């Protein structure tokens, strides 16, 4: 079993304590390194490099220094370019995606947008009508399937973990497997590492007889198996038994941790996350009112558009469409039938105000500081020395984002998917299912609430 | 706009309380065919309880009666910036 | 000159407070408190495996936000100041406000 | 413990105030003698009192008892009427409900 | 992992469950009940409580207020 | 399952409408008669 | 066609409430009437 | 019966919601206090935990059966309705709950926040 | 290096999210197999293949979408693919395989197999001289 | 039935006292303190 003293450590760590406070003090002191280091990575490299070696083995040197290219296809005119780093030197700069260089302004023109500022022609490329959802606009993904794509005389392998290099593969073939093959090609996955190799044999008997060799002997890198497949296994090694969902994660989590998780259980071939901003502009009431009058016709009181002003921090409301209290009234009545006519009509006029207030109202936001503020501390009354500063800040604030609490994966193997399906169901809060013909709009919630209002 | 509950001057307030002791009470529903925030409208509210039973009106009546049955400068109208900064010096 | 650097910056700060932000509409600081502690965050067999295996940094690094920690410190001391101090009184007053206490003088048909 | 009183005085300060704005001695009511008052409240709540007699007879409740047993009913009203929320007026000290396992509400374990 | 499967029912999980009932139900006062508690970060022996803390705030303070306090008879 | 996102995916069951009168079609052959 | 169906689907829901609602009132009347008779007997004797 | 009722007054002001929770929190602090080396300590916990795992089952009431709300995978449990009104003792005029009583003064909630809140409650019902 | 595809997408109406950022990562494909367009294989050119599949492939989607039978619980269509789910959980899949100039059929009953085009007969068929459609409608009734 | 019923073996009458003493040593006690009154009674309600 275990010794006594180990239990008390396990006990204290898990005695009336939830996640966020498990070893609460130690995490504070990690900041005292980092904050004093001003987010420089200098306090942390000695610890990560041990972990990479125990996990990534040899390629840790690359994996500190890997870089993914980036392409922004949002702005209508031009596509942009950038890069993104695993484990960068600025511990602040994490999943910000700000190193883009080619087209610097066009993405700022998009982050710096209200719900009014939409020109589908010249500025913006992708737009979502009410009939549709943003997933339908995207090119619908089709994961690549390898076992279906075969010649019935070649064979593919599966299950190469992270620590194996290209040099290792070329050795094991000549050393252990000793194939009679004609050719061989390696398939690199998302990270530069390999995960599967195809082998061409001149005739099918060469393949299957070679297959049963590889699967009779159970060659096992550190703990994981490796096996071979042919056209018969295209059924089992199809995209349906590969793809998965995940939903248990929180809002604040970084991608730099996520890619390491799902790569650990096995190699990966595709990711999808939808992230939404936190801070976005809030225009003036007038710009809204100028906009609504173009969109909305008169005599449409099914819905009302509340507009609010938070330049004071407390809301002040402005409404649209405004109310028409046009009414005529009977006055100085001197007979009985004069009274009866008044009663039957005022049953409504005892109710008009409530049936106005009890209309579904679309809520909208506005700022309106420049009006209700002294002229000294305005933006128009500022200096170009300052106006650069504020635009430097606005362009920074609107780079924070929040994931939509779901995720997608394509494991190139099936056994890797079985293992991720087995562990992720048994870790913190993650919950997993296959992706059997479903799209984003099922898991989306905010879109799924607005539709119910309609 | 004019009746700011966070307005705190003797002039603006003594003009109010001195009005009621002399005037008495008012039925301001005749006045305002539109809506106001400061007024009391019992007959307006007794209606919405009855209309509120239906399916449309529960999700919408709540914000009304919250806005009416409330008693605070703070929770009803929020807290603007000015009323806080006054209390640091104070 | 030191006074000028102090006050010339403040001329900017009073003009920086008036920026647009969708977040200032919501009361984020109140949501983060309520949404922190849930049924999920209680320790289970599942969480505990995540604390033995991959307690590492590359597998998990978002723990070290100032906001995720400063907010938990309020919950932190309340649990460990439980045995030493009369927080049971605070529970009594918390119920006393909403009349959830039950006294002797009062009348009941229970 | 020092903060406990500040946190405790707010409790009694608030229940006084919140009941005050609903009561409002100056404008909303005026203190009057109860004896002559019930003559009035017998008229506006007349509808309820009429049915309560029908219920008493439907159950089979008897008429008013002898003078001695009416004098017994006298002081038992006086006991309920001469309250000041003290052990002197009660005959017992003050306590609060033992918070039980199933819940603090009493009917969780009647 | 076996130890966690062993000392499962024997584990103490009642205190944490209490706070959950607090934040869920009374979401308002709970913020106050937790804000009421705030232990001192650092102690200090001799001083003149009248104005020593007064000057101790004006000078020799950086992002951390200083002030007096009682103790077990002290 | 309790996750609000994964739930409604697990709930959905498409092709919610059906009929019995309507025959199930087939691909047609102008090559040869059947009767 | 739909409004006619939903019209008559919802009558069944309305009447059943109305019938059981009146069953109480018929039971109220006997209590209201008979209880008043028991009063006058006690005050005349 | 002598020292039982006072623990209910003491344990609550301590974290221990019940008597046995004292033992559950002071397991190891108390295990070191007893000596019957490491094998005595390990065998000492078993002397304790087996008591705890026996003290409960007697105090454990037979729980009521499994309701619909419980173990519902897709949704949480139902939230009981809280109201501000107390019905009449006899309802000659049949009174009913109304929207005003669900509301509570001195607490407010933004307009959009409610409609989000009320939808997901409507989906449960 | 590899590439990430970010797609900023926006809503046109008012109440909903003004701004959205979609992320998509996709590792490239390996080029194990290759055959030129002009290189005919299995009796078909690249253009002969796209015609005689789409003519047969598009008609099914017109049917299976409109299928009134309970058994077909879910159906999905994409570029040159169609997925099926009989009642319960099982799945049938048809998929075009370009360089082979052939299609890919997969059933739980019968393993994955391939079918070929015949000019004199003008239909995708098996080594067993069997249509793809009738196997689809039979294997459903078989299970 | 006897499997359920208690025995003097499994009781805890001493393990309470060991914990309470850990509180008194750990926590300050005075007349103003609410714990001082109940604990000194509690000690008599075992030794007596």
């Amino acid at each position: 079993g275990l010794t006594f003293e180990q239990k008390a450590e396990i006990f204290e760590r898990f005695s009336n304590s939830f996640v966020g406070i498990d070893r609460f003090k130690e995490t504070q002191q990690t900041l005292k390194k980092i904050v004093e280091a001003n987010y420089s990575q200098s306090a942390i490299k000695e610890e990560l490099i041990q972990e990479l070696k125990e996990v990534y083995g040899k390629n840790y040197e690359k994996i500190l220094n890997l870089r993914f290219a980036v392409e922004y296809d949002g702005h209508k005119d031009g596509v942009a370019v950038g890069e993104f780093e695993l484990f960068p030197k600025n511990l602040q700069d994490v999943n910000k995606f700000e190193n883009y260089s080619k087209n610097g302004d066009l993405i700022k023109q998009l982050q710096q947008t209200t719900y009014i500022s939409v020109d589908p022609k010249e500025t913006h490329k992708y737009v979502v009508p009410k009939d549709s959802h943003f997933s339908l606009l995207l090119d619908e993904y089709i994961a690549d399937e390898y076992v279906s794509e075969l010649n019935d005389n070649q064979v593919c392998l599966f299950g190469f973990p992270l620590t194996c290099d290209e040099s290792d593969i070329t050795n094991l073939l000549n050393n252990e497997f000793k194939g009679n093959f004609t050719s061989s090609v390696i398939g690199e996955d998302i990270l530069s590492l390999p995960a599967y190799v195809v082998l061409t044999f001149s005739s099918p008997k060469e393949a299957a007889e070679y297959k049963q060799k590889v699967n009779a002997l159970q060659y096992t890198i550190e703990k994981r198996p490796i096996y071979a497949t042919t056209f018969e296994d295209s059924r089992r090694e199809h995209s349906t038994n590969r793809t998965l969902l995940v939903t248990g994660f929180k809002k604040n989590e970084y991608i730099n941790d996520m890619l390491n998780l799902f790569s650990s259980f096995g190699s990966v071939m595709h990711f999808e996350i939808v992230e939404d901003p936190v801070h976005s502009k809030l225009p003036t009431t007038e710009q809204v009112i100028e906009y609504l009058k173009k969109t909305i016709k008169e005599g449409d009181d099914s819905v009302i558009y509340e507009i609010t002003d938070f330049s004071d921090g407390a809301p002040s409301i402005t409404e649209y469409p405004p109310f028409n209290p046009n009414t005529e009234l009977m006055r100085d009545a001197k007979k009985v039938h004069e009274v009866k006519d008044e009663i039957e009509l005022e049953k409504e006029r005892q109710q008009q105000l409530a049936k106005r207030q009890l209309i579904p109202r679309i809520v909208l936001y506005s700022w309106d500081s420049e009006s209700r503020v002294p002229e000294e501390y305005r933006m128009k009354n500022a200096s170009e020395e300052q106006k650069k500063i504020i635009q430097s800040i606005e362009n920074d604030l609107r780079t924070q984002y929040q994931n939509k609490q779901y995720l997608f994966v394509t494991y190139a193997c099936t056994q890797q998917a079985q293992i991720a399906f087995h562990a992720l169901n048994n870790l913190r809060n993650y919950e997993v299912t296959l992706k059997k013909s479903i799209e984003h709009y099922h898991c989306d919630t905010i879109h799924q609430t607005s539709v119910f209002k309609e | 706009k004019a009746i700011d509950p966070y307005n705190d001057n003797l002039d603006f307030i003594n003009q109010i309380t001195s009005a009621k002791r002399l005037i008495g009470d008012i039925n301001r529903e005749r006045v305002y065919q539109t809506y106001t925030h400061f007024s009391q409208k019992p007959k307006f509210a007794e209606q919405v309880n009855q209309l509120g039973e239906e399916d449309k009106y529960r999700d919408e009546a709540t914000y009304v009666l919250q806005q009416e049955q409330a008693a605070s400068r703070l929770t009803k109208y929020g807290i603007p910036k000015k009323y806080i900064m006054e209390q640091l010096k104070a | 000159m030191k006074l000028l650097i102090f006050l010339k910056k403040i001329n900017t700060i009073k003009k920086i407070e008036n920026l647009n932000s969708e977040n200032f509409t919501n009361q984020n600081y109140y949501y983060n408190l309520t949404n922190s502690l849930d049924q999920s965050e209680f320790i289970t067999l599942k969480h505990v495996t995540f604390f033995f295996l991959k307690n590492k940094l590359m597998y998990s690094l978002s723990k070290y936000d100032r906001l995720n920690i400063n907010i938990n410190e309020n919950f932190y001391t309340f649990l460990k100041s439980l045995d030493k101090v009369d927080v049971y009184s605070l529970k009594f007053f918390k119920n006393m406000i909403f009349n959830k206490t039950y006294s002797n003088y009062n009348v009941n048909l229970f | 413990v020092d903060k406990l009183k500040k946190y405790a005085l707010r409790v009694s300060d608030t229940k006084r105030i919140h009941d005050k704005l609903k009561s409002e001695e100056g404008v909303d009511f005026s203190y009057v003698e109860p004896r002559n008052l019930e003559i009035l409240n017998s008229f506006v709540h007349r509808k309820s009192e009429e049915m309560e007699e029908l219920i008493s007879t439907y159950l089979g409740v008897n008429q008013t008892l002898s003078k001695e047993e009416q004098l017994d009913d006298w002081r038992q009203q006086q006991a309920l009427d001469h309250i000041n929320f003290t052990p002197e007026t009660m005959g017992k000290p003050e306590v609060f409900y033992p918070g039980s396992d199933r819940g603090p509400h009493p009917l969780d374990d009647p | 992992x076996x130890x966690x499967x062993x000392x499962x029912x024997x584990x103490x999980x009642x205190x944490x469950x209490x706070x959950x009932x607090x934040x869920x139900x009374x979401x308002x006062x709970x913020x106050x009940x937790x804000x009421x508690x705030x232990x001192x970060x650092x102690x200090x022996x001799x001083x003149x409580x009248x104005x020593x803390x007064x000057x101790x705030x004006x000078x020799a303070a950086a992002a951390x207020x200083x002030x007096x306090x009682x103790x077990x008879x002290x | 399952s309790y996750s609000k996102q994964s739930s409604f995916a697990r709930m959905s069951a498409f092709r919610n409408d059906f009929d019995e009168k309507i025959k199930q079609k087939y691909i047609k052959n102008k090559t040869n008669d059947e009767r | 066609k739909v409004e006619e169906n939903y019209y008559q689907q919802q009558l069944k829901e309305y009447k059943l409430k109305q019938k059981e609602y009146m069953k109480e009132q018929q039971i109220r009347e006997k209590w209201l009437e008979e209880s008043k008779e028991m009063l006058e007997k006690k005050f005349v004797f | 019966g002598q020292f039982y009722s006072t623990l209910e007054v003491i344990c609550r002001k301590i974290g221990a919601y019940n008597d046995v929770e004292l033992v559950k929190l002071y397991q190891f602090i108390l295990a070191e206090k007893v000596a019957d080396s490491q094998e005595a300590k390990n065998r000492a916990i078993t002397n304790i935990q087996e008591k705890i795992r026996f003290n409960t089952n007697l105090k454990r009431v037979k729980q009521p059966p499994r309701r619909i709300d419980q173990d519902d995978p897709f949704f949480s449990e139902e939230s009981d309705s809280e109201s501000n009104f107390s019905e009449p003792l006899f309802n000659f005029e049949d009174k009913k709950a109304t929207v005003k009583d669900l509301v509570d003064p001195f607490i407010t909630q933004g307009r959009k926040q409610l409609e989000t809140q009320l939808i997901w409650a409507k989906v449960k019902q | 290096m590899k590439k990430i595809a970010i797609n900023y997408i926006f809503n046109q109406t008012l109440g909903r999210q003004n701004h959205v950022r979609v992320i998509r990562l996709s590792a490239p494909k390996a080029i194990y197999n290759f055959s030129n367009k002009e290189d005919i294989l299995n009796g078909l050119n690249e253009k002969d293949y796209q015609r005689y599949c789409s003519q047969f492939m598009n008609e099914l989607g017109d049917v299976l979408e409109e299928s009134p039978s309970q058994r077909i619980s879910d159906v999905q269509i994409s570029d040159g693919v169609i997925k099926v789910t009989t009642q319960g959980e099982k799945t049938f899949v048809i998929n075009r395989q370009v360089p082979n100039r052939q299609i890919w059929y997969s059933s739980p009953v019968s393993g994955p197999q391939r079918f070929n085009w015949d000019l004199q007969e003008a239909k995708w068929k098996n080594q067993k001289n069997e249509e793809l459609s009738k196997l689809l409608f039979k294997e459903i009734d078989q299970v | 039935l006897d499997t359920t019923r208690i025995t003097k073996e499994k009781t805890l009458t001493e393990e309470y006292r060991l914990s309470i003493d850990h509180l008194k040593n750990s926590i300050v006690t005075k007349k103003g303190d609410h714990l001082y009154d109940d604990i000194n009674l509690f000690i008599k309600q075992i030794s007596v």
